[PDB]
């Protein structure tokens, strides 16, 4: 969000004169982006605190 | 996430135009009905003259003395002005005028009150004798919206 | 981490007034052009009472009557109003305008109706003879799209 | 170890209101001058007649014939308006408006063109002479920033 | 300093048209803030890589 604020014409943005509602709906790109980001780091938090025989759990 | 002022604001300005809407167009056709009547009058002169001197109501435009031609007396949303037996009624234009109020006409009427005449203004009228007229009901009369409080009178207007 | 919702409506009441800048600005101009019109007219009378008296349309301002000088015939958007042969031109300042229509300027002139006259309003025109007149084309003409309804007249409207 | 969205956006919005402040606090006041000066107007009409038809500018409310009573010329922000010599000034209510333009006012004056009157509109003046005014330095002019385009006329504008 | 350059009339700017020199200096607390934030980081990166003998650094 800090290099994305970093004014405006970046990699994929648009104009601010959009309505606001197209502005938002094209950068859901980023929005989406950063919630997966979100959904990573929080997979790690939680997890974590043919050879048929070579697949089975072993002690 | 943020873009909302210019949003409502161009849609503020959109509901605006749209309050703003009927109010421009009575007040637009109440205009172009103010002018019916300015083309309607001026023309009572020529009316009252040749009744005082003759004693009989101009039949027509000509008699009166004037543009022989309804349609010579025309305007932006007069489409004519005719003289029938003294009445001077006005009709509306069909391009340039409201929507409701085009081809739709008023008339001017007089009456004797000897030795000089009164006037009258108001919704179609038709002359029966020198001193009657009635309504010209047809459908085609300027609505009583339009009309300036100046120009509400009846048919039986003394 | 957060603030955006005021990082997006600062944007968008810049946006806003952008998109608000091209209505204010024609609504503007046909704003100073109604005036142009409201100085131009008002002379008509002189011009026209000079013509109906003479049969002659009024070859300048002092001709008909009026403010000897063309320039003391001005106003605020407004820098003068001259009579050149009946017609009567209003030319728009060079401070306090638009952009499109300072330095430009409008007509209004009259016909022989043969006891009266009607009135045209629109683009600068140039008198021919006592009945006509033909556009004075030359480039400072107001443009069309900031002239009124009621002064969208042609050289040759009758 | 969470909840930051949440709290920056409840700032961003508190500093966007902040922001918004002041102009929607010069936008405001900027509109309750508008009508101190349509409020001033309007007696414009009786101003010009009286002066017209006398030769000399009406002295009071009364003599212009409007109500006998500055206070009964007052509005939503306008405590009154007075007519002094032919100025119109226009005082601003104490409730109900800005800040810094509460108990303040404009003037309207006019000048004689001869046969007629050019009007101005800006901040307080006093007459003189039939055909001079001048500013009425006191502090309780409404401040430059809050005046209309249209009426940034000084005591000696011609 | 790019949410600062989101145009102008932010929360305790100035006007474009001061002379460049008070418009710098009222600033002077951006200015400030952002060097103190660099000294911050600077500090978490640098550090970040009576009984006498209870003093004493043991293992």
């Amino acid at each position: 969000k800090m290099f994305a604020d970093f004014g405006s014409e970046l990699p994929g943005p648009t104009q601010m004169i959009v309505n606001f509602s197209h502005m938002a709906q094209e950068y859901f790109f980023h929005v989406a982006g950063s919630i997966v980001a979100v959904v990573m780091s929080f997979t790690w938090s939680y997890r974590q605190p043919l050879f048929m025989p070579v697949f089975g759990p072993v002690l | 996430f943020t873009l909302i002022e210019l949003m409502i604001v161009i849609a503020i300005v959109g509901i605006l135009a749209a309050v703003a809407l009927p109010a421009y167009q009575d007040y637009t056709a109440r205009a172009q009905v103010s002018e019916a009547i300015l083309l309607a009058e001026g023309q009572k002169s020529a009316v009252t003259e040749y009744y005082l001197n003759h004693g009989k109501w101009p039949e027509n435009n000509t008699s009166a003395g004037v543009a022989s031609s309804p349609t010579d007396i025309k305007g932006k949303y007069v489409k004519e002005v005719e003289v029938k037996n003294g009445v001077v009624t006005a009709t509306m234009l069909s391009s340039g005028v409201n929507n409701e109020i085009k081809g739709k006409k008023l008339s001017l009427w007089a009456r004797r009150e000897n030795g000089s005449v009164k006037w009258f203004c108001g919704q179609p009228v038709t002359r029966t004798d020198d001193d009657t007229v009635a309504d010209a009901k047809d459908g085609k009369e300027i609505d009583t919206k339009h009309l300036p409080s100046t120009c509400r009178d009846n048919f039986d207007a003394k």
